[PDB]
């Protein structure tokens, strides 16, 4: 039949615990039984399955969240630029225009979030932090207006980045804060897009990132830690920005990420022997377009001309059948509550899985109804490719601060 | 201290000892975006936090206030920074603060700020005496908490507490041999102590891993560990490996065994092996079975491997 995870052979993909039960197998079995139910729901109810991205429902969810949130979001009071980014990117992916009045409002809000020291805080008056700084910059770029670009104080941003730089090449997330590969990516992301990369800003960074790659092939938060999709994405993406992808054993990395796709569920897990999760549809699967671009630069002649090195169809089936909340918004896995973070990354991942692109080639795979197709997203920044080029060219019109 | 959950809790605007201070409301601008309709309790605590932050009042009451702001949102790193300022400025007993962070981490272990705060306290006190035991209790509740393992690695490395970690690793491996965090910790301990060059150690490890594979053929962690400690110098450096894996193939087969065999064929085909046209086809047939039957979820990956193996070994 047309759907991969509903075919009878697929049943063979269920977990084999070798009759040796542990917390890991038991927990992986619970989720598989839960996912199977979703897959079998169509046969059970005697209906023909149809995969439809509830674009309308998600839109309402997004449009409302962009303006107001209940006290349930109190835990994100220090992550508001993140909310701006997650929502605007989702709408962007769903190809929904952002009213000029909303855009200016977002711009003014992020201005209040900007610190006199440079960088952005999680809210008005909060100290600058690299995560919300990455979020603010990405949001402003998604808007892409002269107004939005001008919100960013490029001179102060550079100063802030330097205040976080460590001797070993890594960056603090914020002053007096912790360090992990996220900071390298956030710094490289905002510094590149706004053209403030000085000759020594990222000295040693590429090397520090390469030290995070471990025996697994993936990348950990800091040297010595377990390989994880979120950190591996930050690491590679950061290296692609610095043009040092070569610093990594790309073959061991490629083998690790591809193994992170769940044979049964269809989605990805964040690390070996853990559970599948819709947001990793971007963090993990998003690494394939990066490796594809990295390998091709080295002249790899075996790379496909139409597909990324992961089951695009299965990831789309997982997202569409298991990660949509009927009320709008997307999620981790069935049974979990919706949130804007998962909405942003489940859609980002869907985009990746349905759009291939390698130079002159272009190939799509849109599972379910054709209206499911979303706007493409750039694998490094996770904002529209056009917004990247537009923002990049814009900031190139000015010199790197001194 | 008046618990934020206490039945007699009173908003700060209704507290006498705070009457002198005018709270500072949050300025979201004329037309708010992603505006959160905070509860009265939240908005009340933060309006006074903003007041104490603006005036930079380093007082005992402000210190107590940060505790409530943290409880309402442990992710607010700005509050955590001010709290550390107060700890220094007020000369607060740091072990008391250690008991405090121990309690909050038990409550919210998946938070970046709480662990970093603990790190700063340990760094300040130059005292890791409670760490291994505390981390162990957190790991006993979530054996895979990333922050917990990260904190454990940091403590062990900074204070050189290596002596008992491998034993700990064996303990947790016995509890769940599929715990990838424990296998990572295993590689962490060994590579920073004896290393993997001592042949006695490398053999010991490979035998243990192979044995774990025999016990649970489908546990990807053991397979990844075995591959990880051998791909270093190259799989073809160990001839006995190939046949030994082919031996347990009739019974202990898994798409992982097939994949490992392929990993050996490509290293061999890269280090001048005999019959470099006979081994190549063995691999391509395996890439075929993998992409078509035994591991189709990775069909695109396996088809790439085949194409790359021919692209240079034909
Ligand atoms: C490991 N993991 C895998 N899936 C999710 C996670 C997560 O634990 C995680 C930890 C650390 C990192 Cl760096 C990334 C992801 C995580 C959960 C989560 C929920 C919300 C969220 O919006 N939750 N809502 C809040 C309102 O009520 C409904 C649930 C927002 C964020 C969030 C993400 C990034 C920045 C700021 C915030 C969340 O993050
Ligand atoms: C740009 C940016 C900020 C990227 C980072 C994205 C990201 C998802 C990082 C993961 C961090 C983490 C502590 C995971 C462990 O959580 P868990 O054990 O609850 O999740 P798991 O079981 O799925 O591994
Ligand atoms: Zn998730």
């Amino acid at each position: 039949e047309p759907l991969y995870s509903l075919r009878p052979e697929h049943a063979r993909e269920r977990l084999q615990d070798d009759s040796v039960e542990t917390v890991t197998s038991i927990e992986q079995a619970k989720v598989e039984e839960k996912i199977q139910e979703v897959f079998s729901s169509y046969k059970f109810n005697h209906l023909v399955p149809r995969l439809v991205l509830q674009r309308e429902k998600h839109f309402h969810y997004l449009k409302r969240g962009l303006r107001q949130l209940t006290d349930a979001y109190e835990c994100l009071d220090a992550s508001r630029p993140w909310l701006c980014y997650w929502i605007l990117h989702s709408l962007e992916l769903l190809d929904e225009p952002i009213p000029q009045i909303v855009a200016t409002d977002v711009c003014q809000f992020l201005e209040l979030c900007q610190s006199p020291d440079g960088g952005f805080g999680g809210g008005p008056g909060q100290y600058p932090h690299l995560a919300p700084t990455y979020a603010a910059v990405n949001a402003l770029c998604i808007i892409g207006t002269e107004e939005a670009y001008n919100v960013i104080n490029r001179e102060k941003l550079l100063q802030y980045l330097y205040s976080l730089k460590q001797p070993d090449g890594s960056f603090l997330m914020h002053v007096g804060g912790e360090v992990d590969v996220r900071s390298a990516y956030c710094a490289a992301s905002v510094a590149s897009l706004t053209n403030i990369i000085t000759p020594d800003l990222f000295e040693g960074t590429a090397e520090w990132i390469a030290r995070c790659q471990n025996w697994e092939g993936g990348i950990g938060g800091v040297p010595g830690m377990e390989a994880h999709g979120g950190y591996t994405f930050c690491g590679l993406a950061a290296l692609v920005i610095l043009k040092k992808e070569r610093s990594l054993n790309l073959k061991s990395l490629l083998q690790w990420v591809t193994s992170r796709q769940m044979r049964f569920e269809g989605g990805f897990q964040g690390r070996c022997n853990k559970l599948v999760d819709g947001c990793y549809s971007f963090w993990q699967a998003g690494l394939l377009p990066l490796l594809h671009r990295a390998l091709h630069a080295q002249g790899d002649p075996a790379l496909s001309m139409s597909h990324w090195m992961f089951h695009q169809q299965a990831l789309q089936e997982y997202i569409l059948m298991c990660c949509q909340c009927p009320a709008g918004g997307l999620l981790d896995k069935p049974g979990k509550s919706r949130d804007f973070y998962h909405t942003c990354y489940c859609l980002s991942g869907l985009s990746i899985a349905q759009h291939f692109g390698s130079g002159a080639m272009l190939h799509d795979v849109v599972m379910g109804v054709p209206e499911n197709v979303l706007q493409p997203t750039h694998p490094v920044y996770n904002i529209g490719p056009d917004k990247v080029i537009q923002a990049t060219t814009h900031f190139l019109q000015k010199p790197v601060p001194g | 201290f008046l618990s934020l959950d206490s039945p007699t809790y009173v908003l700060y605007r209704d507290r006498a000892e705070w009457a002198d201070i005018d709270p500072v409301p949050q300025n979201d601008g004329p037309s708010p975006v992603v505006q959160i309709i905070y509860s009265e309790k939240f908005r009340d605590v933060y309006d006074y936090f903003r007041a104490v932050l603006q005036r930079d009042e380093r007082s005992e009451r402000a210190f107590k206030l940060t505790r409530d702001a943290i409880e309402l949102n442990a992710a607010n790193y700005t509050v955590w920074h001010f709290r550390r300022v107060l700890l220094r400025s007020l000369q607060k007993d740091l072990q008391e603060e250690m008991n405090y962070i121990t309690a909050i981490i038990e409550e919210q272990p998946k938070n970046y700020q709480v662990w970093h705060h603990r790190r700063v306290l340990v760094e300040w006190l130059k005292d890791p005496s409670q760490e291994l035991e505390f981390i162990a209790d957190i790991l006993n509740q979530d054996a895979k908490n990333y922050h917990a393992w990260q904190h454990r690695q940091w403590v062990i490395q900074e204070f050189r507490l290596w002596d008992n970690e491998l034993q700990y690793v064996d303990q947790l491996l016995k509890e769940d041999v599929r715990n990838n965090s424990v296998w990572n910790q295993r590689h962490f301990v060994i590579s920073n102590t004896t290393g993997y060059s001592d042949r006695a150690v490398l053999e010991r490890e490979v035998q243990y891993t192979l044995e774990m594979i025999k016990l649970v053929p489908h546990n990807e962690s053991a397979w990844n560990y075995l591959k990880g400690i051998l791909q270093d110098r190259g799989l073809s450096r160990y001839p006995n490996l190939l046949n030994q894996l082919l031996d347990l193939q009739p019974s202990h087969s898994s798409p992982y065994l097939i994949a490992f065999l392929v990993d050996i064929y490509e290293d061999m085909l890269e280090n001048q092996c005999d019959n470099k046209e006979d081994i190549l086809n063995k691999a391509l047939e395996l890439c075929e079975i993998l992409a078509k039957e035994k591991d189709t979820i990775r069909k695109e990956y396996w088809r790439y491997i085949g194409r790359s193996l021919q692209s240079k070994h034909s």
